[PDB]
């Protein structure tokens, strides 16, 4: 439980705010704090209990608390600020921590753009070779963010699916894959397969079937 | 200043144990309350488990609760994780958190974790396949399932590498490793030019050379 967006995104100097929301199990009785991910150095305590910073935290990084919901905002996003974050809170049903979907909050420094989505079917040798892997070719997305998963006919599914995570490339853009292996005759069966990119909003459903 | 060092970690085939170490070495530790923390590639931070600063109580997360055992020892500042029947989603990295001292609900000082890797396999090649191409359509080669990391890409040995990406590849439950390579050309140019993939693993001592062809079939 606990969701934050995957994205947010705004200007070399503007404001933001990213959210986090739960239930009355957490969140909304106990304390909430937020950490912040850059790309592979360790996790750094942002904000506490809710509204608090550690000496060490500017002022811009604030948080508040509305019912079984927490926010994180952000003013005069500055390059360095661009990393990932996480919402987290202690769950007095599970008796256990628990922590958030995770957001990229990415500090724009190029036009948006849609993700360029190309599900390829099974390759006939593959195949042959009692197999099935279907690929879905995802690119040139600015918000190197995206959300990818699975749709066997109407029901989805990710009983066997592995996405890898965004990485930009030449031309200044993300680009990341997805991979739904299967059995060959689970791919013969199952009349319909869709790859799903939703990404800023706008989603994009790419289907492709046995024929 | 604070310090927490990991350490401890790397491949093991499921099932036996492996134990992880955390040191701690910039205050008063005995008197610290400690946290596991482990983040699987990409996917995000997952909590694990949390012992007391003399090593009393501890919470375990259902996600483990029994399969780990988290002991410490404060003669040592060391911090312990005992993994036993390491199932393969454990794949991940290890974070070592120590709570704050008035709000254990609050980990401010983090260190780089220690990569874990429940993947049973040894030395293995590709598995080549052809994405069929179908603006202007694109193609590419499917690699899959090899175990050392490190594996390069080509395509018709170097012959303009503009309009190719090749994408990382991604560690399958089968503890194999997996990634594909994709190419953009003139769907006008099918059946005139000769699109082939330079493949190579290493550790396997393998180069390939698939030669992809527009899907005349269905």
């Amino acid at each position: 439980v606990l969701t934050q967006p995957p994205s947010v995104s705004a200007a070399p100097g503007q404001k933001v705010t990213i959210s986090c929301s739960g239930s009355t199990s957490n969140i909304g009785n106990n304390y909430v704090s937020w950490y912040q991910q850059h790309p592979g150095k360790a996790p750094k305590l942002m904000i506490y209990d809710v509204s608090k910073r550690p000496s060490g935290v500017p002022d811009r990084f604030s948080g508040s608390k509305s019912g079984n919901s927490a926010s994180l905002d952000i003013s005069g996003l500055q390059s360095e600020d661009e990393a990932d974050y996480y919402c987290a809170a202690w769950d007095d049903s599970l008796s256990e921590f628990l922590f958030g979907t995770g957001t990229k909050l990415t500090v724009l420094g190029q036009p948006k753009a849609a993700p360029s989505v190309t599900l390829f079917p099974p390759s006939s040798e593959e195949l042959q070779a009692n197999k099935a892997t279907l690929v879905c070719l995802i690119s040139d997305f600015y918000p190197g963010a995206v959300t990818v998963a699975w749709k066997a006919d109407s029901s989805p599914v990710k009983a066997g699916v592995e996405t890898t995570t965004p990485s930009k490339q030449s031309n200044n853009k993300y680009a990341a894959s997805s991979y739904l292996s299967l059995t060959p005759e689970q791919w013969k069966s199952h009349k319909s397969y869709s790859c799903q990119v939703t990404h800023e909003g706008s989603t994009v459903e790419k289907t492709v079937a046995p024929t | 200043g604070v310090q927490l060092v990991e350490s401890g970690g790397g491949v093991v085939q499921p099932g036996r144990s492996l134990r992880l170490s955390c040191a701690a070495s910039g205050f008063t530790f005995s008197t610290y309350a400690m946290h596991w923390v482990r983040q699987a590639p990409g996917k995000g931070l997952e909590w694990v488990a949390i012992i007391s600063y003399d090593g009393s109580k501890k919470y375990y997360a259902d996600s483990v609760k029994g399969r780990f055992t988290i002991s410490r020892d404060n003669s040592k500042n060391t911090l312990y994780l005992q993994m036993n029947s390491l199932r393969a989603e454990d794949t991940a990295v290890y974070y070592c958190a120590r709570a704050s001292i008035a709000a254990a609900r609050v980990l401010d000082y983090w260190g780089r974790g220690t990569m874990v890797t429940v993947s049973s396999a040894s030395t293995k090649g590709p598995s080549v396949f052809p994405l069929a191409p179908s603006g202007t359509a694109a193609l590419g080669c499917l690699v899959k399932d090899y175990f050392p990391e490190p594996v390069t890409v080509s395509w018709n040995s170097g012959a303009l590498t503009s309009g190719v990406h090749t994408f990382p590849a991604v560690l399958q439950s089968s503890g194999l490793y997996s990634l594909s390579s994709v190419v953009t050309v003139p769907s006008s140019s099918l059946g005139t030019q000769t699109y082939i993939c330079n493949v190579n693993h290493k550790p396997s001592n393998t180069k390939v050379d698939k030669k992809v062809e527009p899907k005349s079939c269905d």
